[PDB]
C-alpha cells in the first residue's frame, strides 16, 4: 500500500502546506513586530513545518518506487525523522506561555519578553539537534542502537510535552472559569478550541508511537510492516492542521493576512 | 464686564483693511520669489542632502 | 570644579607606584579622563585614556605593557598603576577630563600635577616653528603649525587643539577644532587653518599672555603634541 | 569609517540606551489609575487613608503610591483644573482603570453624578478602559433611610415599582429598606453602564465607606480581572 | 446697562462683518487657478528614532537644523542628533504628564510643562557635566499647552485657563497677562520679528497680541470646533490653523478675513499639527487617522501623503533650512522624511 496511500497523502500535504505555512510566517512576523513574544514561537514552528515540507519531495520519489547518495540520503532522512519533535516542543512552549499569561497575571513579567523567548527558542533548537544526532554520527534487525532509543523517543518525545500542554490548558480553563467580564459563550468557545488542539495533536501523533513501542517491546521481552509504513503518512496532517489552528481560526491573523495580500 | 468687551471691539474695529486681491498677489509673489530655495519643492540631488 | 592629585616621589629603578586623581565638583561618571606627562624642560606627551563606562582603554606605544589605568565612580577618583619604572619616566604627570558629544569641548580642565623623579609606527608628526618670538605689549603674534597628514575628515571637522601654559600652573584650553574659542578666554585669540597648515593670532598682547603655546591632533590615537613655541 | 571623536559619541548613546532599558523594565511593572469624582464625594478621605495605611500652592496634579501583595500602583487626581474635562482626559487613554467615587446619601445631586458617568462611559478616547465605581457614604444612607425624614420616591418616581433582586447578598444583615434603596441606586448606575457596553470594557460596582481598610484589595482584584482579560485578548485565545 | 452693552456689541460686530464683506472682491482660488500645479511629491523616510517608552506629544527643532528635542508621557526629554541618530542628553522630569517642549534659539536652554501647571527651564551648558533645572515658573491655574522662547530671558506660555502670559527668567514674576479668551488655549506661534504672536483656543477663535503694549489686536472666527494647531507664514502676514472639524484654514492680518479652506470628503478625523514649508508653497498637516497629508497652499489640492505610523500623529515640524521634516506619533517613534 506504500505506493497508493502515501503518495496521495503527501501530494495533498505538499500542495496545501506551502501556501498555508507561508502566510503564517508573515503573521508571526507581524506579531513580533508589535512586541508580542508568541510571534517568536509561531515563527519557529512555521519554519520547522516549512523545512519538513521542503524535505518531502525526495520521499515522493521513493513513494514512486516503493539510491542517490548515502550523504544525501542521511541529509534527507534525519531532517525528515526529526521534525516531529521540534513542533511538539514549540507547541508545549506556546501552551506554557499562555498559562503564564492567563493564570498568573501581574507576575513573572521578566519571562514575558522577546529576549527570553528567542533564548528559549535557540536552546530548544540546539537540544533537539544535538540529542537526535546519534544517527548522524530502519532495517530488519533490532536489539541494538534501536533497543532503548526506540523506548526513550516515545516517553520523552511524546508523553512529556503532551502532559505538559494538557495540564497548562486545564489550568487555563480553571482560571477562566472564575472571571466576571467574560460571558458563557466565550468560555465555551475557549474550551472547544483547547480540546480541539489537544485532540488533533494526539490523533495525529499517537499511532506511529504506539506501533513503535509495540514493535520494540518484543525485541526485549507483515502486519507491523503493513500498518507501520502507513502511519508514517498519517503523522503528516499536523503540518497542515497546525497553521490552520494557530493562524486562521482567529480574526486578527486573518485580517493581517488579507491586508498583506492586498498590499502585495 | 461687558464694558471691557465693548472697548476691545471698538479698538479692533478701527483698523484699515487692504483689498483681498492684494494679499493674494503678495502671497503669490513670495511663493514665486523663493522658488529655488526649497528642497521639499525641488528634490535636491542626492549629493548635497545630509539625509542620503 | 577642581582636580587634586597625589602619589609622586623619588623611586628607585624597577619599582612600582600608583598615581591617584581625586575629583570633586562635577559629574565624574559622565566624563572621560586622560594622563598627560611633561618632562622637566620639554613638551607634553599623551599616556593613557579611560572611557565613561570603562569600555575603551588606550595606551601609548612606550608604556603599553608597563602602565595600567583604572577608575571607580562611587569613590570619585582615578588611578594609574605603573610597573618597571625606567629612567625615562621622570616627568610631571597630569589629570585632564574630556567629554564627547556633538558640540562638546574636550580637554577643558587640567589638574595641578604631580612630580615624579627616578634616580639613574606611522603616527602623525606635528612640527612647530622656532621656539622663541620676541614680543611687546601692544602688538600681534602669528604662531604657526604644520602636520604630516591632513587633519580634515569627511565630516568636515579639523581636529586641531591649542593650549597655553603660563610660567606657573597647568595649561589651559584656548581653541578646540581649529575655530572655536573656549569658555572663559577673551575675544583677542583667534585660530585658522587650511588642512595641513594652521595658525593662531592674538590681536592685542597683554602682560598675562606670556608663556608657551602647544598644539595637538585628535584625528587618531595616539595623540601627538609638538614642541611648542615660547613668547617672551 | 568613523573618526575618533565620533566613535566616542556612539558609546555615550549606548550607555543612554542601557539606562533607557532599565527604566523600561521598571516602567512595565507599575499599574496606573486615575481617581475621579465630585467635590462632595469623599475621595480625599479615601486617598488619605490609603496613603496612611500603605507607603505647592496651585499644583494641578497629585500622586499617591500604594502597594498590595508586592505589586505597585500609582493613583492620580486633578486639583487645580477647571470645569472642562474633554481636553486633558486624552492623556489617560492607556491607564489600567478609572476609579469613579460617587456619594450615595444626597438624593439631590445623584442625577449630576449619573450624567457625569455617562459622559465618562461614552468618551471616544476612553474606550476599552474599565471603570471601578465606589458607592461611598453607606452609613449616612442607612441612617437617613431609617430616620425617614426625607423620601426617595419623590426624586425618582420609578422607586415604587422597583423590587429587590434575587441575587442580593447582604453580608452583615440589616433592614430591607436600606438594602432596597442602595440596590436601586446600583441598578440605575449599572443600567447606564451596560446600556452600550459592546463587550470591550466592564464596570465593577462596590459598596464602601471612606474609613474601610479593604479598598486596596478590591482595586487589586479588579485590576487582576482586567489584566487577565487583556491577556486573554492578546494571546490569541478569544 | 448690560442689555445696552450687548446691543452695542452686536451692532459693532455687524458693522465689522459688513466691513469685512465690503473689503472682499476676489477669491484666492480665482487668482491662482492660472498657475501650474506643483504635482505629486514623493517624500521618503530616511531615519527612524527609537528609544521612547510611551507616546510622544511634543517635538521642536533647533536653529542649527541638526538637533532635536522630544517629550513623552514616560517623563523624559531626549535630544537627538538627526544626522547620526545618536542620543546627546536624557532629562528625567518630576511630572510624567508633559505635553509641550521648546528649544531656545541660542541652544542653551529647553522648556517643558504639562498637567503640573509649571513651566520648567533646563540649563544645558554648565561647568558640571549634567543638566539641571534653572527655574520653575508658577502662577497659572490650569494645565500648560504651549511655550515658546523670545530670547534667553523671555518666554511665552499658553495654559488651560483662558490666559496667556509673558515671563521673565531672572525673576520668576510675570510681566504681562493676556486675557480675552473663553475656553482653553492649545496653540501658540511667534512672528519672525518677535513682536506679535497668535493663539488658538477651544472657543473656535484666534487672536493676535502685541508683546510690548499687551492688548488684543484682531480676532478671527471662522471655525466650528476646537482649534488644535497654529502656525505662521514665513512672510509674517498670514497664519494657518487646524481644527477638529477635519478642516484647515488660512487667514491674513491686513485684510482680516479667510482666504482658503483645505478639506476633502474622505477625511473625517481632525487635525493635530500644522506646519509650513520654507517658501510657503506646501502646508503639512497631521491627522488622527495615522497619516499626514501634504497640501498645496495656493490651489487647495492634496499634493502628497505620508503614511508610516501605526497610531495617531501628534507632532510635526520643518527645519530652518527646509531640508527635512520630522513626525512623531503615539507609536513612540520619530521619523525624518526627505
Amino acid at each position: 500500500v506504500d505506493h497508493l496511500f502515501p503518495p496521495s497523502l503527501y501530494i495533498f500535504v505538499i500542495g496545501v502546506g506551502l501556501p498555508t505555512n507561508c502566510l503564517a510566517l508573515w503573521a508571526a512576523y507581524r506579531q513580533v513586530q508589535q512586541r508580542n513574544e508568541l510571534g517568536v514561537y509561531l515563527m519557529n514552528l512555521s519554519i520547522a513545518d516549512l523545512l519538513y515540507i521542503c524535505t518531502l519531495p525526495l520521499w515522493v520519489d521513493y513513494f514512486l518506487h516503493h539510491i542517490h547518495g548515502p550523504g544525501s540520503c542521511k541529509l534527507f532522512g534525519f531532517i525528515f525523522y526529526t521534525n516531529i519533535y521540534i513542533s511538539i516542543a514549540f507547541l508545549c512552549c506556546i501552551s506554557v506561555d499562555r498559562y503564564l499569561a492567563v493564570a498568573h497575571p501581574l507576575r513573572f513579567a521578566r519571562l514575558r519578553r522577546v529576549k527570553t523567548a528567542v533564548a528559549v527558542s535557540s536552546v530548544v533548537w540546539a537540544t533537539e539537534l544535538g540529542a537526535n544526532s546519534a544517527p548522524l554520527f530502519e532495517k530488519f534487525p533490532m536489539e541494538g542502537w534501536v533497543a532503548w532509543m526506540n523506548l526513550y523517543r516515545v516517553f520523552v518525545g511524546f508523553l512529556f510535552p503532551w502532559a505538559l500542554m494538557l495540564l497548562s490548558y486545564r489550568g487555563i480553563l480553571r482560571a477562566v472559569r472564575g472571571s466576571v467580564s467574560t460571558e458563557r459563550q466565550e468560555k465555551a468557545k475557549i474550551k472547544r478550541l483547547a480540546l480541539s488542539l489537544i485532540a488533533i495533536v494526539l490523533v495525529c501523533f499517537a499511532p506511529y508511537h504506539v506501533l513503535l513501542l509495540s514493535r520494540s517491546a518484543i525485541y526485549l521481552g507483515e502486519r507491523v510492516f503493513s500498518a507501520y509504513h502507513s502511519s508514517l503518512a498519517f503523522t503528516s496532517l499536523n503540518c497542515v492542521a497546525d497553521p490552520i489552528l494557530y493562524c486562521l481560526v482567529n480574526e486578527g491573523a486573518r485580517s493581517d493576512v488579507a491586508k498583506a495580500l492586498h498590499n502585495l | 464686564q461687558a464694558r471691557k468687551l465693548v472697548e476691545q471691539l471698538k479698538m479692533e474695529a478701527n483698523i484699515d483693511r487692504i483689498k483681498v486681491s492684494k494679499a493674494a498677489a503678495d502671497l503669490m509673489a513670495y511663493c514665486e520669489a523663493h522658488a529655488k530655495e526649497d528642497p521639499l519643492l525641488t528634490p535636491v540631488p542626492a549629493s548635497e542632502n545630509p539625509f542620503r | 570644579v577642581q582636580l587634586v592629585e597625589s602619589g609622586g616621589g623619588l623611586v628607585q629603578p624597577g619599582g612600582s607606584r600608583k598615581l591617584s586623581c581625586s575629583a570633586s565638583g562635577f559629574a565624574f561618571s559622565s566624563f572621560g579622563m586622560h594622563w598627560v606627562r611633561q618632562a622637566p624642560e620639554k613638551g607634553l606627551e599623551w599616556v593613557a585614556y579611560i572611557s565613561s563606562g570603562s569600555g575603551t582603554i588606550y595606551y601609548a606605544d612606550t608604556v603599553k605593557g608597563r602602565f595600567t589605568i583604572s577608575r571607580d565612580d562611587p569613590k570619585n577618583t582615578l588611578f594609574l598603576q605603573m610597573t618597571s619604572l625606567r629612567s625615562e619616566d621622570t616627568a610631571m604627570y597630569y589629570c585632564v577630563r574630556s567629554i564627547y558629544y556633538y558640540g562638546s569641548s574636550p580637554f577643558d580642565f587640567w589638574g595641578q600635577g604631580t612630580t615624579l623623579t627616578v634616580s639613574a609606527s606611522a603616527d602623525i608628526v606635528m612640527t612647530q616653528a622656532t621656539s622663541s618670538v620676541p614680543v611687546t605689549p601692544g602688538e600681534s603674534v602669528s604662531i604657526s603649525c604644520r602636520s604630516s597628514k591632513s587633519l580634515l575628515h569627511s565630516n568636515g571637522n579639523t581636529y586641531l587643539y591649542w593650549f597655553l601654559q603660563r610660567p606657573g600652573q597647568s595649561p589651559q584650553l584656548l581653541i578646540y577644532r581649529m575655530s572655536n574659542l573656549a569658555s572663559g578666554v577673551p575675544d583677542r585669540f583667534s585660530g585658522s587653518g587650511s588642512g595641513t597648515a594652521f595658525t593662531l593670532t592674538i590681536s592685542r598682547l597683554e602682560a598675562e599672555d606670556v608663556g608657551v603655546y602647544y598644539c595637538m591632533q585628535h584625528l587618531e590615537y595616539p595623540l601627538t603634541f609638538g614642541a611648542g613655541t615660547k613668547l617672551e | 569609517t568613523l573618526s575618533a571623536e565620533d566613535k566616542a559619541a556612539v558609546e555615550r548613546s549606548k550607555m543612554i540606551e542601557k539606562q533607557l532599558q532599565k527604566d523600561k523594565q521598571v516602567y512595565r511593572a507599575t499599574h496606573r489609575l486615575l481617581l475621579l469624582g465630585a467635590d462632595n464625594s469623599g475621595k480625599s478621605t479615601i486617598v488619605k487613608q490609603m496613603r496612611i495605611y500603605h507607603v505647592v500652592k496651585t499644583s494641578g496634579i497629585f500622586e499617591t503610591k500604594f502597594q498590595v501583595d508586592k505589586v505597585n500602583f500609582h493613583m492620580f487626581d486633578v486639583g487645580a483644573q477647571r470645569d472642562e474635562r474633554r481636553k486633558w482626559i486624552q492623556c489617560f487613554n492607556d491607564v489600567t482603570a478609572i476609579i469613579f467615587v460617587v456619594d450615595s446619601s444626597d438624593y439631590n445631586r445623584l442625577q449630576e453624578a449619573l450624567n457625569d458617568f455617562k459622559s465618562i462611559w461614552n468618551n471616544r478616547w476612553l474606550r476599552t478602559i474599565s471603570v471601578i465605581l465606589f458607592l461611598n457614604k453607606q452609613d449616612l444612607l442607612a441612617e437617613k433611610v431609617l430616620a425617614g425624614k426625607s423620601k426617595i420616591e419623590d426624586y425618582f418616581p420609578e422607586f415604587a415599582r422597583y423590587t429587590t433582586p434575587e441575587d442580593a447578598t447582604p453580608e452583615p444583615g440589616e433592614d430591607p429598606r436600606v438594602t432596597r434603596a442602595k440596590y436601586f441606586i446600583r441598578d440605575e448606575f449599572l443600567r447606564i453602564s451596560t446600556a452600550s457596553g459592546d463587550g470591550r470594557h466592564y464596570c465593577y460596582p462596590h459598596f464602601t465607606c471612606s474609613v474601610d481598610t479593604e479598598n486596596a484589595r478590591r482595586i487589586f482584584n479588579d485590576c487582576r480581572d482586567i489584566i487577565q482579560r487583556m491577556h486573554l485578548r492578546q494571546y490569541e485565545l478569544l | 446697562e448690560l442689555d445696552q452693552l450687548r446691543q452695542e456689541a452686536e451692532q459693532l460686530k455687524n458693522q465689522i462683518r459688513d466691513a469685512r464683506k465690503a473689503c472682499a472682491d476676489a477669491t484666492l482660488s480665482q487668482i491662482t487657478n492660472n498657475i501650474d500645479p506643483v504635482g505629486r511629491i514623493q517624500m521618503r523616510t530616511r531615519r527612524t528614532l527609537r528609544g521612547h517608552l510611551a507616546k510622544i506629544y511634543a517635538m521642536h527643532w533647533g536653529t542649527d537644523s541638526r538637533l532635536l528635542v522630544s517629550a513623552s508621557q514616560d517623563g523624559k526629554l531626549i535630544i537627538w542628533d538627526s544626522y547620526t541618530t545618536n542620543k546627546v542628553h536624557a532629562i528625567p522630569l518630576r511630572s510624567s504628564w508633559v505635553m509641550t517642549c521648546a528649544y531656545a534659539p541660542s541652544g542653551n536652554y529647553v522648556a517643558c510643562g504639562g498637567l503640573d501647571n509649571i513651566c520648567s527651564i533646563y540649563n544645558l551648558k554648565t561647568r558640571e557635566g549634567n543638566v539641571r533645572v534653572s527655574r520653575e515658573l508658577a502662577g497659572h491655574t490650569g494645565y500648560l499647552s504651549c511655550c515658546r522662547f523670545l530670547d534667553d530671558n523671555q518666554i511665552v506660555t499658553s495654559s488651560g485657563d483662558t490666559t496667556c502670559a509673558l515671563w521673565d527668567i531672572e525673576t520668576g514674576q510675570q510681566t504681562t497677562t493676556f486675557t480675552g479668551h473663553t475656553g482653553d488655549v492649545m496653540s501658540l506661534s511667534l512672528a519672525p520679528d518677535t513682536r506679535l504672536f497668535v493663539s488658538g483656543a477651544c472657543d473656535a477663535s484666534a487672536k493676535l497680541w502685541d508683546v510690548r503694549e499687551g492688548m488684543c489686536r484682531q480676532t478671527f472666527t471662522g471655525h466650528e470646533s476646537d482649534i488644535n494647531a497654529i502656525c505662521f507664514f514665513p512672510n509674517g502676514n498670514a497664519f494657518a490653523t487646524g481644527s477638529d472639524d477635519a478642516t484647515c484654514r488660512l487667514f491674513d492680518l491686513r485684510a482680516d478675513q479667510e482666504l482658503m479652506t483645505y478639506s476633502h470628503d474622505n477625511i473625517i478625523c481632525g487635525i493635530t499639527s500644522v506646519s509650513f514649508s520654507k517658501s510657503g508653497r506646501l502646508l503639512l498637516a497631521g491627522y488622527d487617522d495615522f497619516n499626514c497629508n501634504v497640501w498645496d497652499a495656493l490651489k487647495a489640492d492634496r499634493a502628497g501623503v505620508l503614511a508610516g505610523h501605526d497610531n495617531r500623529v501628534s507632532c510635526l515640524g520643518v527645519t530652518d533650512d527646509g531640508m527635512a521634516v520630522a513626525t512623531g506619533s503615539w507609536d513612540s517613534f520619530l521619523k525624518i522624511w526627505n
